[PDB]
């Protein structure tokens, strides 16, 4: 059966991003939400999603922060979360950002947080 | 092996490219690496490989997604694939 | 009530004298099945029973 | 091994006084003599079956935790048939900061005992679900509420928190009531999440006496 | 060259919400089901999680008891019961002769309005109303009793760390006495409409089916394990209170399905009946607390003559006691099984960790694999001898 | 993003917190209209952020039921008896308030209200009480964009002549000017379907040719809050118009196109011919009680105000002078509620 | 400051044996799941 | 205990009280003494493996032993259930149940450990039994 012609994962997260692109489209059909967002929209909020974890380097930390994702892809792609949760936490920010007019403001974001409150840490509702 | 002309492709995924947000300004065109050229991030490349997707009819295996590097390469993928 | 004109809780006290002891265990001296199985019955006749507490502890 | 009923009438014991001694005495050095390299250290202490008797308390490492186990339940003269709870305790103080608490019924020796496995955020513990089939959910609340990843579970997905929640709430680390709060809107018609606003905060009352000495 | 075999695929994989013919509270079940036959069953719990064990932890000792009540709206004695055991177990409190009578007779009666409910609600679930009707004149007797004792039908806070609250009013155990006398009669005319029914006969029989290996494997406990062929009993192979005194006998069945567990809960009613009458006449005379004031409050009149009464009273109620550093886990025989309280202390005056172990939170874990192979109409009375409940089980 | 405070004298002693539902706003605001469509929405703008809204209204209770989930406890106060005619208790609605928001308004004459009452007499009357008080700091009107004092329909006409009241009595009132409402209790979208579906054959005013501009609930809501958050806007008018401009016909066309109609149901009724047939049917009206048979679509004010291109003037003050970008009614969230109907995989 | 002689001789012992494993600094933050603010 | 059935039946029988339980479900064969001994045997034979001087082979040959023992002077298999408080079908299984583990414990090999292995040992006095007396 021998003959001398016979014989002659650093990017863990890369697959959780690909493994969200393909099941996309499945989640647009059981969610309804076609009329509502696109695919490509839906792809560009999963990097910013992705990217708020960057820092870490530690590979555990690493196994850890991949298994809590895909627990996020799994409930709507389960149907555990509903449409209007999709709605609320994912496309409507976008589409307000989106449609978000703004004035440059001139003064400097130290006298814009000075203006709005004595304690900066304190976060703003309804801004 | 081209099934579709190769002028034709490339237009097409440089124009998908250039959606991308950097991979512009004085250089897009081929011999262009994606992350040593144009800027990109891995995901952005992921991105990129998945409208291809929506654009030409055709699947990219994922072991070919860590073999493709240029704007070269991935139009010679999906000009040798038939289904293209 | 033995408590009214006789007030010591020293002597009534179990909360706060409770202790831990430390002892070493090694696995070269070896078990004592002796202690383990001669006390064993080999017939039903030398079966012992343990009966059921009927009270939990009270003070009285 | 299954208590299944074999004496009509007249079985008032407890139990037998050769089991009883077997387990009220000897069981941790019987266990430690057994099975040497899966023990670190014992504690005999109040018992969990009764006040009068004292039980065990195995501290194990996560390493040996499925072997000890399945040693537990399918020795002749130990048979630990069953899992009664899987808890794990949060210790800020401590670099290993949980310890993950499992308690066992022996039916036969009429026995309770408790293992701990002392581990951080990081590392993890295998599951004893083929061990004893209980376990499942008992480690998914383990690792909703305290974030204690089990490996090699069938599925470990979170339990009681809402859909979407991130933090693991019984850390000592999370707060009492939450970051978020959930509310109604009129202008979207939708039951939406927000940050934390309370009407009257928590009070926390400091009771604590200088002259007491039971702290530790 | 021998031909392969094809197979078949399950689909329909239902979302069973919120029905109130079952298990009072909300239950969401994800069912996959070949055609009309269940093939995989998911429950969706978390829905009454109210983050009780998280909550304990700010509150003193005393200030906790009241969780115990409303985790399971039920049997809130037994509930409470093991929280103040395992608080006497690390406080090395010891309880009079006559708080453990109250507590005993109490915890049996607790036990039959728990047993009522369930047998009831379950012939409800099945589809016969009568018997619910006919049992809620005696559970709302039963409530009778709490509103005397505590003040409180439901939520007594009755139970604490080394005795009861309040003592027995007068009159009490002659009503009690009453209703034990003409109890086996109404009992018998339930039995008689829900045993020897060939409808329900039909309609149990054969459903829910297990085995002694398999509860034990899923950490079963209760009428599930004495419907099997299990002699096991809390009560009886680890007594915890005057319970060890008392002569009853564990009722046992065979088979494991669902009649039998149903006969097993009538059998319980029956025995508690017994255990009620020997608490009525063997009550003690005595103290109902523990004459210990370092631990539990003085009388009123004792605070109002006493200095160092009053101070006691004011730490105790402000501060209150603490609970030398330690571990334990005490269990009682609730009427849906075991439940115990996995109690951490390092010596302050709150709770480090108080581990709730649900005894329904198991059987609802075994709900998949007794249900399989089922119907949809199957999972209602599958459901009812678990006899699960969601407070109870979602801490 | 930064908040901006509530543009209020005194606002910076009294606002305390982040804004949200538990926090203190220093806006206490008498909103004459609250259980309508305008109303509700901007209620819930100025509830949301921590402020205290007083609601004046007829008695109605199951209608005002959906504003007492819109603010924490005390915040949102329902006042049981209102009467435009009233006024003792315009003044006691107003006793506490620094902002007035006026929506009462009338698609309809009956015979106990006709428009010269609602939507002059009531502007008038309260302006007056407003202006002797002299706590009320901010006045907004909400009125139709084709309000105009030449107009032919008496509805638009006595709008305008309210507005002008208004200005009169007080100059520092803002007048906001909205098109066409699109929302989920909307009048406009929710009355087009039902004359597609329910009638037997759906008139439109000549050929559809008139033009409008309609708006999203939201932002005219939002568009609200930036007029109270600026005092720059004091004074000015408004024409809050949508992104698009488009005929009734496009709006009639995607509307059957959304919805998937079988075909076109609509017909052409030309103008004066309703000038005919309805002119009857107002006399009919205002010696009637309220009846839903007939209403808003039947009447000789609508087909006059459906003559007329309802578009804001060239020069005018308007969303982008409020640094608001109006969200598409024709796309996305505003036109799911007409989705949620039929879209042809739908039943 | 002699000894406490109870159970925290078995808690100070469990300490002692075991031990956690060296992680960059900030890195379970990120496991915690919390919002980022918090830090 | 208590049997829960309205139909009579003797439990004396020592097959009907079988029947009842259950114990059918746990192994269908009928359970004899002659089976319990080659079941002790088997396990016995079993535990060649572990090496002759483990603490684990010593424990596993003294509870066969008192097993065989008890086997021995009792010539009624229902003496021998009696004696050893179980069923002698629970008795069988609970050999086999033991031959599960002899993998999984010659896999990591608990019994190797240092010469100097020393396991700590913490213990509970109570304060009953000083404070009544000592
Ligand atoms: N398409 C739209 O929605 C647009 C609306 N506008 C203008 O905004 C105003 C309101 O809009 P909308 O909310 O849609 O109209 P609604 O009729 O929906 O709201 C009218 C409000 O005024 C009250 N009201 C009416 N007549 C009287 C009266 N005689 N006495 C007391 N209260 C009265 C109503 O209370 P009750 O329910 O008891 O009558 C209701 O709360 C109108 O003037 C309208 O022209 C501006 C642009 C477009
Ligand atoms: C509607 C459904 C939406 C589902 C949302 C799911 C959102 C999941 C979010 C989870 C985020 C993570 O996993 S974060 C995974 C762990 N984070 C790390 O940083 C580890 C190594 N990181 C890096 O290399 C770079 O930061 C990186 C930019 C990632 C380049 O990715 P590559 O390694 O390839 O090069």
């Amino acid at each position: 059966m021998t003959s001398r012609f016979a014989y002659v994962t650093c990017q863990k997260a890369r697959n959780l991003y690909l493994e969200a692109c393909r099941c996309l489209p499945f989640i647009h059909r059981l969610h309804k939400l076609e009329e509502i967002t696109s695919l490509k929209e839906m792809r560009l909020i999963i990097k910013d999603k992705f990217r708020v974890n960057s820092p870490v380097t530690d590979s555990r930390v690493t196994d850890l922060l991949i298994f809590k994702g895909r627990e996020e892809l799994e409930t709507y792609l389960f149907m555990y979360k509903q449409r209007h949760h999709a709605i609320t936490e994912y496309i409507e920010p976008y589409q307000i950002k989106k449609l978000l007019i703004e004035r440059k403001s001139s003064n400097s974001a130290f006298l814009d947080s000075f203006y709005e409150k004595a304690y900066p840490l304190v976060h703003s509702k309804y801004a | 092996s081209s099934f579709l002309p190769k002028e034709e492709v490339e237009s097409r995924i440089i124009a998908q490219v250039k959606e991308q947000n950097l991979a512009a300004g004085i250089k897009v065109e081929l011999s262009s690496r994606f992350d040593k050229d144009l800027g990109l991030d891995s995901l952005d490349k992921v991105e990129l490989l998945i409208s291809l997707e929506e654009d030409f009819g055709v699947e990219v295996p994922d072991a070919e997604i860590d073999k493709i590097h240029t704007v070269e390469d991935a139009v010679n993928f999906f000009i040798s694939n038939p289904s293209s | 009530p033995k408590l009214v004109y006789d007030i010591k809780y020293f002597a009534r006290d179990y909360r706060r004298n409770n202790s831990y002891t430390v002892r070493s265990v090694d696995s070269k001296t070896p078990f004592d099945y002796s202690k383990v199985f001669g006390s064993a019955p080999l017939k039903p006749a030398d079966v012992k029973t343990v009966r059921i507490p009927e009270v939990m502890p009270h003070r009285g | 091994s299954y208590c299944y009923a074999r004496k009509m009438t007249d079985k008032d014991y407890i139990a037998y006084d050769n089991i009883k001694n077997f387990g009220d005495n000897y069981l941790t050095d019987y266990i430690i003599k057994t099975v040497p390299k899966y023990v670190t250290m014992a504690v005999n202490g109040p018992a969990q079956s009764s006040v009068l008797y004292q039980e065990p308390t195995i501290y194990t490492t996560p390493e040996h935790i499925y072997a000890l186990c399945a040693f537990l339940r399918d020795h002749v003269n130990l048979q630990y048939k069953t899992l009664i709870d899987i808890t794990a305790v949060d210790y800020p103080e401590r670099s290993a900061r949980f310890e993950v608490v499992y308690h066992l019924l022996s039916p036969r020796l009429n026995n309770r005992i408790r293992i701990k496995v002392v581990v951080d955020e990081v590392t993890s513990v295998p599951s004893v679900s083929r061990i004893w089939n209980a376990a499942n959910w008992f480690e998914r609340e383990t690792w909703d509420m305290f974030g204690v990843f089990f490996s090699n579970h069938p599925d470990l997905r979170r339990v009681l928190t809402d859909y979407g929640f991130t933090g693991h709430p019984l850390r000592k680390d999370f707060p009492l009531t939450g970051y978020t709060e959930v509310r109604y809107d009129y202008g979207k018609k939708r039951v939406i999440s927000e940050p934390l606003e309370l009407t009257q905060e928590f009070r926390y009352f400091d009771f604590s006496s200088p002259w007491d000495t039971l702290s530790r | 060259m021998k031909p392969l075999t094809p197979s078949k695929v399950s689909n329909f994989t239902i979302n069973f919400g919120p029905q109130h013919p079952a298990a009072h509270g909300v239950l969401r079940l994800v069912l996959e089901m070949d055609g009309e036959i269940i093939k995989r069953a998911d429950p969706h719990i978390g829905l009454l999680h109210r983050g009780t064990e998280k909550l304990l932890e700010y509150k003193t000792y005393n200030q906790g008891i009241p969780y115990f009540d409303r985790l399971d709206y039920v049997s809130m004695m037994c509930m409470e019961h093991s929280y103040v055991l395992a608080i006497e177990q690390l406080l090395n409190v010891a309880v009079p002769l006559r708080g453990q009578y109250i507590r005993v007779l109490f915890s049996e009666i607790t036990r039959i309005m728990n047993h009522i409910l369930a047998i009831t609600c379950h012939s409800m679930d099945v589809g016969a109303l009568t018997p619910f009707l006919w049992a809620f004149e005696e559970r709302e007797k039963l409530f009778e009793f709490y509103e005397r004792v505590s003040g409180a039908r439901m939520h007594a806070a009755y139970f604490r760390v080394g005795g009861v609250a309040q003592d027995l009013p007068i009159g009490l155990l002659r009503d009690i006495y009453d209703w034990s006398r003409q109890f086996a009669s109404r009992v018998d005319e339930m039995e008689e409409l829900l045993t020897g029914n060939r409808i329900w006969k039909e309609r149990t029989i054969d459903v829910g089916l297990v085995t002694a290996q398999q509860a034990w494997d899923w950490g079963c406990s209760g009428p599930i394990l004495r419907g099997s062929g299990i002699d096991w009993d809390l009560r009886k192979n680890q007594p915890y209170d005057v319970y060890g005194r008392m002569d009853f006998n564990v009722p046992i069945a065979g088979h494991g399905d669902c009649y039998d567990r149903y006969l097993v809960r009538v059998q319980e009613m029956r025995e508690s009946l017994r255990i009620i009458y020997q608490c009525l006449n063997e009550m003690p005379d005595g103290l109902y607390k523990t004459p210990d004031q370092k631990v539990s409050p003085p009388s009123r009149g004792q605070m109002k003559q006493s200095m160092e009464s009053l101070i006691h009273h004011f730490k105790l109620f402000s501060e209150g006691y603490h609970v030398p550093a330690g571990e334990t886990y005490r269990a009682v025989e609730a009427p849906k099984g075991e439940f115990g309280v996995y109690l951490v202390s390092r010596g302050g005056n709150r709770p480090y960790r108080c581990k709730i172990r649900s005894p329904g939170y198991a059987h609802l874990q075994m709900l998949d694999m007794v249900a399989k192979g089922a119907m949809l109409a199957d999972v209602v009375t599958i459901i009812g001898t678990l006899d699960v409940v969601f407070g109870e089980i979602d801490r | 993003s930064t908040l901006k405070p509530f543009d209020l004298n005194a606002n910076n002693a009294v606002r305390n917190g982040p804004g949200g539902r538990s926090s203190i706003g220093g806006v206490v605001a008498t909103v004459f209209g609250a259980n309508g469509f305008i109303g509700s929405y901007v209620v819930n703008e100025i509830s949301k952020r921590g402020n205290q809204v007083v609601c004046p209204y007829r008695c109605n209770e199951n209608k005002v039921q959906p504003l007492k989930q819109m603010g924490d406890l005390g915040q949102v106060v329902l006042l049981p008896e209102f009467d435009i005619h009233d006024d003792e208790y315009i003044r006691r609605a107003i006793s506490r308030s620094n902002v007035v928001i006026n929506c009462v308004g009338i698609r309809q004459e009956t015979k106990n209200y006709s428009y010269k009452d609602v939507h002059v007499d009531f502007p008038t009357r309260l302006a007056k009480i407003v202006a002797e008080s002299g706590k009320v700091e901010r006045f907004i009107q909400v009125s139709e964009m084709g309000a105009d004092v030449s107009h032919a329909s008496r509805r638009l006409q006595t709008k305008a002549v309210g507005d002008e009241a208004i200005m009169k009595y007080i100059p520092d009132a803002t007048i906001i000017r909205p098109g066409n409402v699109v929302g989920i209790e909307d009048y406009f979208y929710n009355n087009l379907i039902f004359q597609l579906s329910y009638t037997i054959v759906a008139p439109v005013i000549n050929n559809g040719a008139n033009k409008v501009q309609p708006t999203y609930i939201l932002d005219v809501a939002d568009a609200v809050v930036k007029i109270l958050k600026d005092k720059k806007t004091s004074g000015k008018t408004y024409y809050l118009g949508g992104p698009e401009t488009l005929t009734m016909r496009q709006i009639y066309d995607h509307l059957i196109d959304t919805l998937r109609l079988s075909n076109d149901d609509t017909v052409n009724l030309r103008y004066e011919l309703a000038k005919m047939l309805y002119k009857p049917l107002d006399t009919l009206r205002t010696k009637l009680p309220e009846f839903p048979f007939l209403g808003f679509m039947m009447s000789s004010d609508y087909a006059e105000e459906q003559v007329a291109d309802s578009v804001a003037p060239a020069g005018s003050l308007g969303y982008k002078d409020l640094s608001i970008s109006p969200a598409k009614v024709t796309e996305g969230l505003a036109i799911e509620g007409v989705r949620f109907i039929r879209v042809g995989g739908y039943d | 400051a002699t000894a406490p002689q109870d159970f925290s001789l078995a808690m100070k012992k469990a300490d002692e044996i075991y031990s956690g494993k060296t992680v960059k600094a900030g890195d379970i933050g990120f496991s915690a799941g919390v919002p980022l603010e918090t830090y | 205990f208590k049997a829960v059935a309205d139909v009579e039946i003797d439990f004396s029988n020592r097959a009907v009280l079988k029947k009842y339980v259950g114990v059918d479900h746990l192994s269908k064969e009928q359970g004899t003494k002659a089976k319990f001994i080659v079941s002790l045997n088997s396990l016995l034979e079993a535990v060649k493996s572990v090496p002759e001087t483990a603490e684990y082979r010593k424990a596993i040959e003294a509870t066969c032993q008192y097993r065989l023992k008890v086997c021995g002077e009792n010539n009624s298999d229902a003496a021998i259930e009696e004696v050893l408080d179980a069923h002698l079908e629970e008795l069988i299984a609970e050999s086999k149940e033991e031959l599960r583990i002899l993998p999984v414990l010659l896999e990591s090999k608990p019994w190797d450990v240092p010469a100097d292995y020393s396991a700590p040992v913490f213990d509970y006095v109570d304060a009953s039994t000083i404070l009544d007396k000592k």
